[PDB]
């Protein structure tokens, strides 16, 4: 019980960070603990429900690991002419 | 069997671009798309597990819709580099698989598989198009992030990864909200639709029509399976068919005013998800993606590039077909009857009284009210005076794919009769 | 168990906590590092051996490499960029924060479940039956997922 | 199971070498002349500037650290397949080869574009 | 006296015509474009949500 708890803390934390920085890199970097804090969740519960909460996982932490490599991609691929690394300052649609 | 075709031609497809130049990789894609399309036809109605992949009634509903809406997309683009096709082919089967499945790890990596692609398409590279593409990713990681917790609760809560496990107390509550709200987003039911206006104006307008049509059809069916309550619906709908309709009056750009439009319509839909039916849900987005694809059809043959609200007016001038066409959508999506778009409504309205959800019930239709008025302002627009604004005619081709589209609309406008037996649950 | 248990779970929390508050790039990254170790380690713990060690091999040893290499590449001289009208928004970040704590929370709290079913230290040997057994679907899922991932990037960088 | 046991063993022989590090660092640290900085204050070649400013970095880093994830992630699933592989028999075989092909698939695409660009 | 009075009802519903755009253009400034913003505004949505749901 007290690790499945932590896993909810942790998902706080999480959002905390998501909300927060002012950085695209930090951003998305924050994401990536949040898909830790599942991942421990599902383990978590595969001792009681056995097995498949293990393989369950794995398949998991390989979803993360593409959308990492295509995510990052696209962060390189748009500030690579240009050094002002906030997040905001995407301010030109609105109307 | 769908899969077949798609997944071996993706493959395929790959290594080949390399041989044939950018123009034989477009006539090699509109064609495996529409083979996909044939192999669903000869097998309509006959279900095949495998387990983890799973063909229902729904799915062959679903993904019926799915590739028209990608093979219209397909046809227009002309550009350079042979992925701005191999892409399209790629989020297809990644909707064909996130249809045929109800297995909660399966689910993710599907959803995955058509989001990835589509953050990419979201460039020809114009300063606004890697903007949206931003916004559209940030905020997905989130809403996927949302998806990946609540499946990993829900685990806890059944004991079983499959949807239709029994159900409980506080966490069997909780996690069933938060597979929401990762089908919810990308769909775009309020509030989560955000992104729908930046990015629907932002990116260039073929692979909107993409997005518009099949991305929310493909998402709509992973949503119905889940066995959404009565009470998050009756939230999700309100707010989608109250921040739609208003909000759209306040917009004067094609692009963002269908984008609210379609928060709007994704709130309407989402009241058929009360009993659920796909005969009732299956019959409305057929008539939403026929006008819609039409509507926006006509929007890429005037430029690919963001139009004012001037820019549509005095199209029946210039050429009378189309005229017509984009007329006849525009009411479609209005809910007018005997254009099919009221029988659209009509049966997912009539699902909700079934079920009996009044109030809910009502906003919906007052708003609907309200939606004539940026509706005629486009759907009338048509015809008076043309001013100096782009225009170019298009194939062949488009033109009379536009009119069959027109044509398909307000057929079953008069004649619902036809396709409602076989959109069935069994079929 | 709480002796040694609560310790590892409080650095568990703290490293979450540094990877979200401090102001350069790099030393929050590498603060990361050390949380997914202390995870790796908790996964370990808990009856599920494999997970652990592909939890360092994938997560902290890929993963986390590509990250940096994006850091480095472009600079990252502040981790809090812009002092900007949005600076009242502190506040209402740490407010809902603690909100979706609380909701997780609730769900969490009184469950009832059993402990007993061993998973048999989650060794490859017992993983490999489901793995390319129930799951073979979703195996190649994943590596098509994997595919696409590979022709996107290339394409989004490097105009091709 | 497995012995917990050797686990923790592994602990406190990260804890031994860890010591003998830091142990290290630390005499070397603490003994040794000094003339406060005004002037080590330089890097390597030509006084201060060891060349220029450099702004910007290709792609290629980039592309080699991509391409590791991705097939990392490919190694962890072929360890469970290595370990059992008479138990799943020769439908094993044709699960291995399906997923092999599809990041080889990956791997081509990769290939005929480039590793430097 | 009466004809005036017409008029101005008819003139008292376009009020409420506009009161349908003003209402509107108050939704549409919240598309403001800053993107933590939006990230801001999700997570207050989807908390909402989470605590209509039980």
């Amino acid at each position: 019980m007290s690790y499945l708890l932590t896993s909810a803390l942790l998902f706080a934390l999480g959002v905390y960070g998501v909300l927060t920085r002012r950085t695209a890199i930090l951003v998305f970097l924050s994401i990536e603990l949040m898909l830790n804090a599942a991942n421990l969740s599902l383990v978590g519960f595969a001792r009681a429900y056995g097995l498949d909460g293990q393989v369950a996982a794995l398949m998991v932490i390989a979803v993360a690991a593409a959308e990492v490599a295509v995510g990052l991609g696209l962060i390189v691929a748009i500030f690579r002419h240009r050094e002002s690394t906030a997040v905001d300052d995407l301010s030109e649609l609105r109307g | 069997m769908t899969l077949a075709i798609l997944a071996v031609f993706s493959v395929a497809l790959t290594l080949l671009g390399f041989v044939l130049p950018p123009q034989g990789v477009k006539r090699a894609t509109l064609l495996g798309l529409a083979l996909a399309l044939a192999s669903l036809l000869l097998t309509w109605g006959k279900p095949f597990a495998f387990g983890p992949y799973a063909v229902d009634g729904v799915s062959q509903v679903f993904t019926l819709l799915a590739l028209l809406g990608a093979l219209w997309t397909v046809g227009l683009v002309r550009s350079g580099r042979f992925e701005f096709y191999l892409l399209v082919l790629y989020a297809a089967l990644g909707m064909h698989l996130l249809a045929s499945t109800r297995h909660l790890l399966l689910m993710l990596v599907a959803l995955e598989a058509l989001s990835l692609p589509l953050y990419a398409l979201a460039t020809w590279r114009r300063g606004q198009g890697l903007e949206a593409a931003l916004k559209y990713f940030l905020l997905g990681a989130l809403a996927a992030a949302f998806f990946l917790y609540g499946a990993a609760l829900f685990y806890g809560a059944t004991g079983s990864l499959v949807l239709g496990a029994p159900g409980e107390g506080p966490l069997y509550a909780l996690a069933l909200g938060l597979l929401l709200v990762g089908l919810g987003f990308k769909a775009a039911l309020a509030p989560f639709h955000f992104w729908t206006p930046d990015v629907y104006q932002g990116s260039p307008t073929p692979v909107v029509l993409f997005m518009a049509t099949s991305v929310k059809a493909a998402a709509f069916a992973a949503l119905l399976r889940v066995a959404a309550p009565p009470e998050a619906l009756a939230l999700l709908v309100a707010l989608s068919v109250v921040v739609g309709n208003l909000a759209a009056l306040a917009q004067k750009e094609a692009k963002r005013l269908l984008a609210y439009s379609s928060i709007a319509h994704a709130g309407y839909m989402a009241l058929a998800l009360y009993t659920g039916n796909a005969q009732a849900l299956g019959f409305y987005l057929l008539t939403y993606v026929l006008a819609t694809g039409l509507a926006f059809a006509v929007l890429s043959q005037i430029s690919p590039d963001r139009v004012p609200l001037e820019a549509l007016r005095g199209l029946y001038r210039k050429d009378p077909l189309l005229g017509l066409a984009f007329l006849v959508a525009m009411l479609s999506l209005l809910g007018l009857p005997p254009l099919a778009g009221f029988w659209g409504k009509y049966l997912a309205f009539a699902e909700a009284a079934r079920a009996g959800a009044w109030g809910v019930l009502v906003l919906a239709l007052v708003t609907s009210a309200v939606s004539a008025y940026y509706y005629l302002g486009l759907g009338l627009a048509v015809f008076a005076r043309p001013e100096e604004t782009p225009f170019r005619p298009g194939p062949p081709w488009a033109r009379a794919a536009v009119v069959a589209a027109g044509v398909l609309l307000l057929a079953l406008g008069l004649l619902p009769g036809l396709v409602l037996p076989a959109l069935a649950a069994g079929g | 168990m709480s002796l040694l248990e609560g310790l590892a779970l409080f650095l568990l929390l703290l490293s979450g906590v540094l990877v979200v508050t401090l102001r350069n790039a790099i030393h929050a990254a590498l603060a990361l590092i050390l949380n997914f170790l202390v995870l790796a380690g908790v996964y370990v713990a808990l009856d599920a051996r494999f997970l652990g060690f592909i939890q360092v091999i994938v997560y902290a040893g890929a993963i986390v490499v590509l990250f940096l290499f994006v850091i480095m590449l472009l600079f990252a001289a502040q981790g809090e960029i812009g002092f900007d009208p949005l600076v009242r928004s502190r506040p209402l970040a740490a407010l809902l924060a603690l909100g979706v704590a609380g909701i997780l929370a609730a769900g969490l709290w009184g469950l009832d479940l059993a402990f007993t079913q061993d998973l048999k230290g989650g060794l490859p040997q017992a993983l490999g039956p489901l793995l390319y057994g129930d799951w073979l679907f979703v195996l190649l899922a994943v590596g098509f997922l994997l595919m696409a991932a590979t022709v996107v990037a290339v394409a989004l960088v490097e105009p091709g | 199971m497995a012995p917990i046991q050797e686990y923790v063993g592994t602990l406190i022989y990260v804890g031994v070498a860890l010591f003998i590090g830091v142990a290290a660092l630390l005499v070397g640290a603490l003994l040794g002349p000094k003339k406060p900085g005004r002037a080590k204050l330089m890097p390597y070649e030509s006084g201060n500037d060891p060349a220029g400013e450099v702004k910007r970095f290709p792609v290629h880093f980039y592309v080699v650290a991509m391409l590791f994830i991705l097939f990392d992630v490919e190694v962890a699933f072929l360890w469970p397949y290595a370990v059992s592989a008479g138990g799943l028999g020769l439908y094993g075989f044709l699960g291995v080869l399906a997923f092999t092909l599809l990041l080889f698939v990956g791997f081509l695409y990769e290939w005929w574009k480039g590793v430097m660009r | 006296a009466l004809f005036y009075g017409d008029r101005g009802l008819l003139s008292g519903y376009f009020g409420l015509g506009g009161a349908a755009r003003s209402l509107g253009q108050g939704l549409a400034r919240l598309q403001t474009g800053y993107l933590r913003v939006y990230a801001l505004l999700f997570v207050l949505g989807a908390l909402l949500l989470l605590g209509v749901m039980r």
